RNA sequence: CCCAUAGUAGGCCUAAAAGCAGCCACCAAUUAAGAAAGCGUUCAAGCUCAACACCUCCCAAACAUAUA
């Protein structure tokens, strides 16, 4: 059993941004 | 303490309705046969007559009474020994509204059975009412 | 391990930081919102029909009596033409005010019934209630007009 | 106990603290089982007085009072 | 006839072909028998299993036990046991082919309607011995009125609109934002990430 | 009137009572 | 006064000190009131022979701190004190310590009933 | 408020009462604390609000009395009673080892003579988590667990 | 928190089974208490509910307050 901590979270979270940024920029 | 009974004219001292039931309290059933005899007498015979009865706790008997039942008055009115079974649906005694109103004169009158309504739609509401819950027409 | 399993299987961690990263954030407001700001008709015409009926008002507080006992109570009054009445005073105290009782406000309260009359037996009413060392009587009103218990011994009297 | 003077002025302002110890507890409830004792109520800042048979006095001008400090001291008294 | 019928054990028509225990009959949402039909109260599960002869035996007795003919009727939404559960004779070795047919069960999704009820009956009326009912069930289950039912529902939609998370499950899992359809199923992208294995997350966006 | 509110108490008692048979 | 110690929550009644005498049978809970009324040195003592790196300084750092469970500090070790470190908990002052300006100044919230017992 | 004088003979007699200072900043709130905008700015350390919602003899006052939201009412008598613990309310008595933020009765936890493994471990609770809310003016929030 | 009378010991079956062994109707009185939802009795009598009047030996030490 392993548990997710604030640290995961916000890092999984700056992952998630930069890729919709990514999907921003590959719409034109 | 409070005792009610339906015990019938017909028979003073039966036994199992009179027995046991009044064997808690302690009695004497010669005396309340006997009073109930007066009560027999003063009165049309051959008929259910509910009780007050309150046992003092100085050990005394006072019966008191009304009218007769609400049962053997409406079915033995309608000629009705054993009444009706289902009494939703089957009829056995048709009765008319007069003879209803000439019954509920002589009704609304005792202070144990406190059937004490001023007007006469009060009463014979309540006895139509038990007409419709027996085996009985309400004619007209 | 089969994909279904009867207990709950262990996700890949990388699964598990999904659901909790995708975990329902509710709506917080600034402010919370909680600390932001026929029979009553039968009762007004029936007992409305009494006040103009009346000519002479008493009330007692009825609670105190027993079930066979209020039934000779109700026959002892029942040889009268007064009237006993066991009604809510939750709808009685916008009676008085629509009567014009004003002397009558403070008077209705707790257990409380009416014996509304137009002819006094009231002191024979005082009569039957001297034989029982409770329920006191209270104040009435005849015509506009109150009556304190000290009136009730002059009046009835 | 043996006796109660429950004492109130209506025709004054209304105090239903001492009204409503007369309803509920000083009727014939209590009464039922406790048959020694004596109420009686009169009608005209309250009073009740309270006659024990034995050697106390207890009197309670309950108009700031309410219901349940006047009848738990009252069996406090009656427990005594 | 307002009572549950027998349900049999195993079909007059036996079932020769043993099958492969294809589990994805009990994983995700239901499609077959969501909805009421002439009915009014029901036992909703809340995930999936395999009903054996003993539940329905569990439902059928402690239903008709405390129920009113008169005034409710009940209508079995689940079929008989058909599907062919075998098991290999006991304390014998692997391999040697698969092993004989033992007893029949039926697979119930999430979502599904088990019993419907009807009447002239309230939904307090039914709550009691459905409740019981619905947690002598293998998988969770609740006791769903209509009105409850399209109240659920509606929460659902209210969870779906009002969440201030920009962060779904579903456009993370269709998108493959971080790569991570390496670690989900093909399903996940239609269960949208709600159910894991056969239970049923209600509380999960 | 008075017998239609006495009628809608009845009523009211019946489902208060058909509600109270599983406690 | 590491008589005078604080703990936060129910630790008084739920932290736990277990040792081991060597023996069989030889297992010793004992909870951190229980182990304050034996010593008053020996929770503050543990907790920094805790925090300390797990090596052979060790002891020697604990030869070099000095506990007393009262006001009452020897007079050589007195004569040699330089620097008295602030306490790292605000002790928060009870009713009886508010002056009466403070009080006044804080506002009264809520109006009692005129008629209500207390 | 008022008081039962005694000695036999008993009267009610209504003694010095207060009221509430004359501009609560926030009007049209509903509690006393929401009028005040100490929706989550107070703790058990401050006395002086607490004091105020408390029987003589250290009890609870009820809250139709008080008037209080349900949630701030909750919320104080739990920091009643995470203050009478810590001795900052020595003068509400009806006539030793320091505590503060005590979440349960002293006399009433067992010892945790088993704390677990590494993911299962007993923790100790710390504080109350009806003071979630409070404003946190650190980074982390309260741990309400050690 | 209270608060409980009356047609009635509802008819039929049942030794009697009365709201409570079963079928059927389930009307009605006052202002209002169901021909009855749970105890309870062979049966009763008694108790509550709805409704009326107030409303092998634990196992890092530890720590809730300073700006990410
Ligand atoms: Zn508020």
């Amino acid at each position: 059993p392993r548990f997710v901590s604030l640290r995961a979270k916000q890092n999984m979270i700056r992952r998630l941004e930069i890729e919709a940024e990514n999907h921003y920029w590959l719409s034109m | 303490g409070v005792i009610r009974a339906i015990v019938r004219a017909g028979l003073a001292m039966p036994g199992p309705p009179l027995g046991p039931v009044l064997g808690q309290r302690g009695v004497s059933i010669n005396q309340f046969c006997k009073e109930f005899n007066e009560r027999t007498k003063d009165i049309k015979e051959g008929i259910p007559l509910p009780t007050k009865i309150l046992v003092k706790p100085d050990r005394t008997f006072e019966i008191k009474i009304g009218q007769p039942t609400v049962s053997y008055f409406l079915k033995a009115a309608a000629g009705i020994e054993k009444g009706a079974r289902q009494t939703g649906k089957e009829v056995a005694g048709l009765v008319t509204l007069k003879h209803v109103y000439e019954i509920a004169r002589i009704k609304a009158q005792d202070e144990a059975f406190a059937l004490q309504d001023v007007p006469l739609s009060s009463v014979v509401r309540s006895i139509i009412g038990s007409a419709r819950s027996l085996g009985i027409r309400v004619v007209k | 391990s089969k994909a279904v399993t009867r207990h709950r299987r262990v996700m890949h961690f990388q699964r598990q930081k999904l659901m909790a990263v995708t975990e329902y954030i509710p709506p917080k407001p600034a402010i919370h919102p909680s600390c932001l700001p026929g029979l009553i008709r039968l009762l007004r015409r029936e007992i409305a029909a009494v006040f103009q009926d009346n000519r002479m008002i008493a009330v007692c507080q009825n609670v105190a009596l027993s079930a066979e006992d209020k039934l000779l109570m109700r026959h002892q009054l029942r040889k009268h033409k007064i009237l006993m009445k066991v009604f809510p005073n939750q709808v009685l105290k916008p009676f008085l005010e629509d009567s014009k009782y004003q002397n009558l406000l403070p008077l209705f309260v707790g257990h409380n019934m009416l014996l509304v009359s137009e002819e006094p037996k009231v002191k024979e009413m005082v009569r039957i209630l001297r034989t029982v060392p409770f329920l006191p009587l209270l104040g009435g009103c005849i015509d506009d007009t109150i009556l304190s218990r000290q009136g009730f011994i002059n009046y009835s009297k | 106990v043996k006796q109660v003077r429950v004492q109130f002025c209506p025709f004054e302002k209304n105090v239903e603290s001492t009204r409503t110890f007369l309803q509920t507890v000083s009727s014939e409830k209590v009464r039922s089982t406790n048959l020694n004792c004596s109420v009686i109520a009169d009608v005209r800042e309250p009073c009740v007085d309270v006659l024990f048979g034995d050697g106390h006095r207890l009197i309670m001008r309950g108009a700031h009072l309410t219901a349940l400090e006047m009848l738990t001291a009252f069996a406090s008294h009656i427990r005594a | 006839k307002p009572k549950l019928r027998f349900i049999e054990r195993a079909p007059l028509v036996p079932k020769v072909r043993r099958e492969p225990k294809n589990l994805s009959d009990i994983r995700g949402p239901s499609t077959e028998a969501t909805e009421f039909t002439e009915g009014n109260f029901a036992i909703l599960a809340l995930g999936g299993g395999y009903l054996h002869w003993g539940h329905f035996e569990m439902m059928r007795l402690t239903i008709n036990r405390s129920m009113d003919p008169k005034n409710m009727f009940a209508i079995w939404r689940v079929p008989a046991p058909f599907k062919p559960i075998t098991r290999k004779s006991v304390g014998h070795r692997m391999g040697g082919g698969k092993g004989a047919i033992d007893h029949y069960v039926t697979p119930v999704k999430a979502g599904r309607l088990v019993v419907e009820m009807g009447g002239r009956c309230e939904f307090e009326e039914v709550q009691g011995f459905l409740d019981q009912v619905a947690h002598k069930l293998p998988f969770a289950a609740k006791a769903v009125s209509r009105g409850t039912l399209e109240k659920m529902r509606k929460d659902q939609e209210e969870r779906e609109r009002n969440n201030q998370n920009p962060w779904t499950f579903e456009r993370i899992a269709t998108a493959n934002m971080l790569g991570i359809r390496k670690v989900l199923s093909p399903y996940d992208l239609t269960h949208k990430g709600k159910y894991w294995g056969k239970f049923y997350m209600p509380k999960r966006v | 009137s008075r017998e239609y509110w006495r009628r809608l108490r009845k009523q009211n008692i019946w489902r208060h009572n058909r509600l109270s048979k599983n406690k | 006064n590491t008589r005078h110690i604080a703990f936060s929550g129910n630790k008084w009644e739920q932290k736990v000190y277990s040792s081991h005498t060597g023996y069989p049978g030889g297992f010793r809970q004992v909870t951190a009131a229980q182990l304050h009324l034996r010593d008053p040195v020996a929770i503050v003592k543990l907790a920094i022979y805790g925090m300390l790196p797990k090596n052979l300084h060790r002891r020697t750092m604990m030869e070099r701190l000095h506990l007393f469970p009262d006001e009452y500090i020897p007079e050589d070790i007195l004569k040699n004190l330089v620097e008295e470190l602030p306490q790292p908990r605000k002790i928060p002052k009870r009713l009886d310590e508010y002056t009466q300006e403070e009080i006044d100044a804080f506002p009264r919230l809520w109006t009692p009933p005129e008629d209500y017992r207390l | 408020f008022r008081e039962v004088v005694e000695t036999t003979i008993i009267e009610g007699r209504i003694t010095a009462t207060p009221k509430e200072s004359p501009n609560p900043p926030n009007p049209s709130g509903q509690c006393p604390i929401c009028r005040w905008n100490l929706k989550h700015k107070y703790n058990y350390d401050d006395v002086l609000l607490l004091s105020q919602f408390i029987r003589p003899h250290g009890g609870m006052l009820p809250r139709k009395i008080t008037g209080l939201c349900q949630e701030e009412h909750r919320k104080i008598e739990e920091c009643v009673k995470m203050a009478h613990r810590a001795g900052l309310l020595p003068n509400h008595r009806p006539r030793q080892l320091n505590r503060y933020l005590t979440r349960w009765a002293p006399g009433s936890v067992k010892p945790i003579y088993k704390k677990g493994p590494r993911w299962n471990r007993v923790r100790m609770p710390v504080g109350s988590p009806l003071l979630r809310d409070n404003v946190c003016y650190s980074r982390t929030p309260w741990k309400l667990y050690h």
